[PDB]
């Protein structure tokens, strides 16, 4: 079932931006439709959203900018594997 | 094994030009930049320019940009440098050096001595012997141009030698002398032969000093 | 004056690069004009950086490209590099930015395929499922990935991409072959770390000018070193795969040179004592094995402690360990059509480790054969019944909380397991070393040209904490006589 | 870029610490190299990247600095270190050397062995004559040599030539060369060469009579 993950080191979290990962065998046509689904449903509730990038080649999925209130809704989308909140990385 | 060897000394008349060779050996010639820096008798080191390995693109000092021209030769792994409109102040030893990013030009050439003058004459070689701890030598009189190399017994003797800087004479021709300290007891069947080479005129005069 | 770090990874046999390999660099901008990498580096036309000069932005990336492929102070002089910009001028990126980066590398390969790829990830963030996932898909695509262990003086398993088992994870050592200590902070460590490399006081290209240099330190620099070694190895043997390369790195590293006192007590056995090196001259088949440690189980009645090999590797044997010694032993079990090593905890036990010996044996099908608890006078026995199979390891677990030659012998009350692999051209021998009661460690080593595949204590034991391979040495920790038993194999 | 190197010359005694500074007109990070030139030989790279010493360069030598402010140091001076030292800047398009610092080994006092060589037979048959006076292995550099022909002391007809300070025993040696026409040479009997140095309690004269060879 669809799970949600966020960075365990609280100061490295970047909320408002989520990476939605879909199930393995999900084609690019599906991911775009799931993106637009999420976007339609969100507009229905007076929430603005922005799709920033649609992933294909390694992981099916997309990068979306939205409020965290939509996460429980977003987790119910079909094909969803899990959703990760964006987090910082640093040079070593 | 790794070395830069450059061309021998030459004279040229005021106005003329000169191509100094410089050949790479032991390392990958194509991996580094090649620099030219010169030194006049009373001056110190002066930088001429450099030529890159890729594409043979170049960059010269603004003091020479109108006159100097550098160029590489991939096949024989050698870099050339031509200087034109030669004036008195161009009389110097000319060095090539490979420059690498970190190790700022660690390998150099022997230097090529260039002399801009209207005056080539081979040297005479007279002995310096005693006629009575002891000493003896060779006078190398009237040659032109510089340089002239002097060894002892074909480079056999070296310890305790002194070759002096050549002095420019009134006549307009150089004269140096060379001398070596030697034992006062070791004499009876032990002579000394200085060898004098002077490439510009192609001279190999040999004189020997006994008693 | 050859830099120490270059001296260090060079083995005593040399001859006074990475031509046909591409190394992608995910970091800051780079100054491709610099004379150290002039000709080597191509800026990819990719950016994804968070909001915040000419010099300082390039500072980090420029130096790392230098380490990998720099003419004077680099490892793979003939390597060809490509820099993706995912960090900003303060060294800060996002996870999404790195994912878009990694995806850009794969689309690039699909459109203009070249030869073997090396991807260098000198960055760390907190543990990230998605970032470890993306890495895993890219590795299964066939791209070799090298990441920094992290400079947090902490367990690498809490950081991504460090924690990703597919990625080669690199910690930093200094010129004393000690773990780097950047202030209070320093190199990360633990079981997610694959090997260590030079990462303190590393001379490399500076962005300040086109012939400028500078010392930098970090697990970035350490990573860069192995990325260079990878390129070298991959150029020499382009048919190599990820599993092959990881095993070769481990095989050709300096062993037991890190003073492990600097690591926290719990993390020492977990942290591999290995420092990166180029292989020596002539290499041409050889049997490669490595020890994969699990996380500590948890102190409860029944141990959830599992050690896994990579898809291409075969689990040849399985041991376990505990600081207290309270434990129910280990078993190998099939899981997704591939064997895993599982360790169990005892009532009093504070938690156990599962230790797996993973080997590249292109042959195949390693099965498990178990016999149930038998009787006193008998003991317990299992052998390989399959056709042309060789015994490579003996596990043994038991249920009773209260302790009391071609086959595996185990305790009367113990359930014994035998790992058998189809390797008709591999011969195997046993070797053992017994020492009287009150000693606390007992080791045995396979001789030159043999590989340790199983390590265990003699079944009629007394007070043993566990057993585990360390390179080709079988170690038995204890608190009659205690005896280490090793199974060695070769082609 | 302008490289101001100092001092222009430096005389120090063996075992002394020696410092040469080198100041760029603008900040050049650490793109600086130091070279050593032994007279007669090409420059040898000593220090690169401002701090690092090159292979087979004695560990007495070291460098430091960044930006505009660099220094080169010999920890303990040795006779072998008689040379001219230059800093090169390599931060810009064009390379610039500093003016150069000449090292002199300051040394305990040593008197010259003095020798006088008369002209050779074939030298005379050339039509010219030249008499050579050698001063061997002396310190300090200042030395008076005076020619006397029949006790008539000369001026304007001799050229001296001074060897560079020696790299083992830190001594100098010179030759003075009086050159006369064959005619002028014949019409004088005694040829003398008078050396004056602070290693000598009193002036030394070395001489021969014409024909005594």
């Amino acid at each position: 079932t669809a799970t949600f993950h966020r960075c365990a080191k609280d100061p490295w979290r970047l909320p408002g931006t989520y990476v939605v990962v879909l199930k393995e065998e999900t084609h690019l046509s599906q991911s775009e439709r799931t993106a637009r689904r999420l976007q339609a449903q969100a507009a229905r509730r007076g929430y603005l959203t922005k799709i920033l990038h649609v992933f294909h080649g390694l992981l099916p999925g997309f990068l979306v900018k939205m409020s965290g209130d939509l996460l429980e809704l977003a987790l119910k989308l079909p094909h969803v594997d899990y959703i990760e909140e964006d987090s910082s990385v640093f040079a070593q | 094994q790794v070395q830069l060897v450059q061309s021998g000394a030459e004279v040229k008349k005021p106005g003329a030009s000169v191509k100094v060779s410089c050949k790479a050996s032991g390392y990958t010639f194509t991996s580094y930049y090649m620099h030219w820096v010169r030194q006049a008798p009373g001056q110190g080191l002066e930088w001429m320019g450099e030529i890159s390995p890729f594409g043979g693109r170049t960059n010269y000092n603004e003091k020479f940009k109108s006159r100097v021209t550098m160029t590489r030769d991939t096949s024989t792994s050698t870099v050339y440098m031509e200087l034109s409109s030669l004036r008195s102040e161009d009389t110097a030893v000319y060095y090539c050096a490979r420059e690498r990013p970190l190790y700022a030009s660690d390998l150099w050439g022997q230097g090529t001595t260039v002399t801009v003058s209207s005056a080539t004459k081979g040297p005479s070689v007279f002995p310096l012997a005693p006629s009575s701890t002891a000493a003896l030598g060779c006078l190398v009189k009237d040659y032109f141009p510089e340089p002239v190399t002097v060894s002892w017994n074909s480079g056999a003797l070296t310890s305790g030698v002194h070759t002096f800087p050549a002095v420019l004479q009134s006549s307009g021709l150089y004269s140096l002398s060379s001398v070596v300290t030697v034992p006062s007891s070791n004499f009876g069947t032990q002579t000394y032969t200085c060898n004098v080479d002077h490439k510009p005129s192609n001279t190999k005069v040999d004189k020997t000093v006994e008693r | 004056s050859i830099p120490w770090n270059l001296e260090r990874i060079t083995p005593p046999r040399y001859r006074a690069g990475g031509s046909l390999v591409e190394v992608y660099l995910l970091d800051t901008s780079i100054q491709s004009d610099h004379r150290e990498i002039e000709g080597r580096v191509m800026v990819t036309d990719f950016e994804n950086v968070p909001e915040e000069q000419a010099s300082k932005c390039d500072s980090h990336g420029t130096h790392l490209a230098g380490v990998v492929s720099g003419r004077d102070a680099g490892v793979a002089k003939g390597a060809s590099m490509r820099s993706l910009r995912v960090l900003n001028c303060q060294g800060k990126g996002t996870v999404s930015g790195t994912l878009i980066g990694l995806e850009f590398i794969r689309k690039s390969q699909l459109v203009q395929p070249v030869g073997p790829l090396v991807v260098l990830l000198p960055l760390a963030g907190g543990y990230s499922r998605v970032l470890n996932a993306a890495c895993q898909r890219l590795a299964r695509a066939g791209v070799v990935l090298v990441t920094a262990a992290g400079n947090f003086r902490d367990d690498a398993c809490l950081y991504s991409p460090a924690s990703a088992p597919e990625v080669i994870t690199v910690g930093a050592t200094n010129a004393q072959d000690q773990p780097v200590t950047l202030g209070t902070l320093g190199t990360n460590f633990g079981r997610c770390v694959d090997l260590f490399a030079p990462g303190e006081d590393i001379i490399g290209a500076s962005s300040d000018c086109s012939t400028c240099f500078v010392s930098q330190s970090g697990t970035s620099q350490a990573a860069a070193h192995v990325a260079g070694i990878a390129a070298m190895m991959l150029s020499a043997e382009p048919e190599l795969t990820l599993a092959e390369l990881r095993q070769r790195l481990i095989h050709f590293s300096a062993k037991d040179v890190i003073n492990e006192a600097w690591f926290p007590e719990d993390q020492r056995v977990l942290t591999p004592n290995l420092v990166a090196a180029l292989p020596p001259s002539t290499h041409g088949w050889q049997l490669f094995c490595r020890t994969v440690w699990s996380a500590h189980s948890g102190p409860t009645r029944m141990a959830t402690a599992i050690a896994r090999c990579a898809p291409d590797e075969e689990l040849l044997s399985c041991s376990s360990f505990s600081r207290s010694g309270k434990r129910r032993g280990e078993r190998m079990e099939a899981q997704g059509g591939k064997l895993v090593c599982r360790a169990h905890n005892a009532f009093g036990g504070e938690g156990v480790y599962a230790i797996a010996r993973c080997c590249l044996l292109p042959q195949a099908n390693c099965s498990v054969h178990t016999a149930p608890p038998a009787e006193a006078s008998m003991g317990t026995r299992v052998h390989c019944h399959q056709q042309g199979h060789v015994l490579t390891g003996c596990s043994s677990h038991w249920e009773v909380e209260d302790l009391g030659p071609n086959q595996c012998v185990g305790h009367r009350e113990a359930s014994i397991h035998a790992s058998c692999c189809h390797a008709p051209g591999l011969e195997c021998k046993v070797k053992e070393h017994g020492i009287p009661a009150p000693q606390e460690q007992v080791t045995v080593a396979c001789e030159e040209g043999w590989t340790l595949t199983g390590c265990s204590a003699l079944p009629g034991t007394s007070h043993v904490l566990g057993a585990y391979a360390v390179d080709n040495t079988c170690v038995v920790r204890s608190r009659e006589a205690v005896t280490a038993v090793a199974i060695c194999c070769r082609s | 870029i302008q490289m101001t190197q100092s001092p222009s010359s430096l005389s120090a005694s063996v075992g002394d610490r020696v410092t040469i500074t080198c100041r760029a007109s603008q900040g050049i990070s650490s793109a600086l190299a130091w070279y050593q030139q032994k007279p007669g030989k090409a420059p040898k790279l000593l220090i690169y990247s401002a701090s690092y010493r090159y292979t087979g360069v004695p560990s007495r030598f070291s460098g430091s600095g960044s930006g505009t402010d660099f220094t080169f140091t010999i920890s303990s001076l040795q006779p072998e270190d008689i040379a001219t030292y230059y800093c090169q800047q390599r931060y810009s398009l064009w390379r610039t050397f500093g003016q150069g610092t000449k090292l002199e080994i300051k040394r305990t006092v040593a008197a010259p062995s003095v020798f006088i060589f008369p002209p050779s037979d074939e030298q005379l048959k050339s039509g010219t004559a030249s008499v050579v006076c050698l001063l061997n292995n002396f310190y300090p550099r200042e030395a008076k040599v005076q020619w006397k022909v029949d006790n008539a002391l000369q001026s304007g007809n001799s050229q001296e030539s001074v060897t560079e300070q020696d790299s083992k025993d830190s001594t100098y040696s010179l030759s003075s060369t009086l050159t006369l026409s064959k005619a002028d040479y014949e019409k004088h009997k005694v040829y003398a060469c008078e050396v004056t140095h602070q290693g000598l309690s009193s002036p030394v004269t070395k001489s021969f009579n014409r024909g005594e060879s």
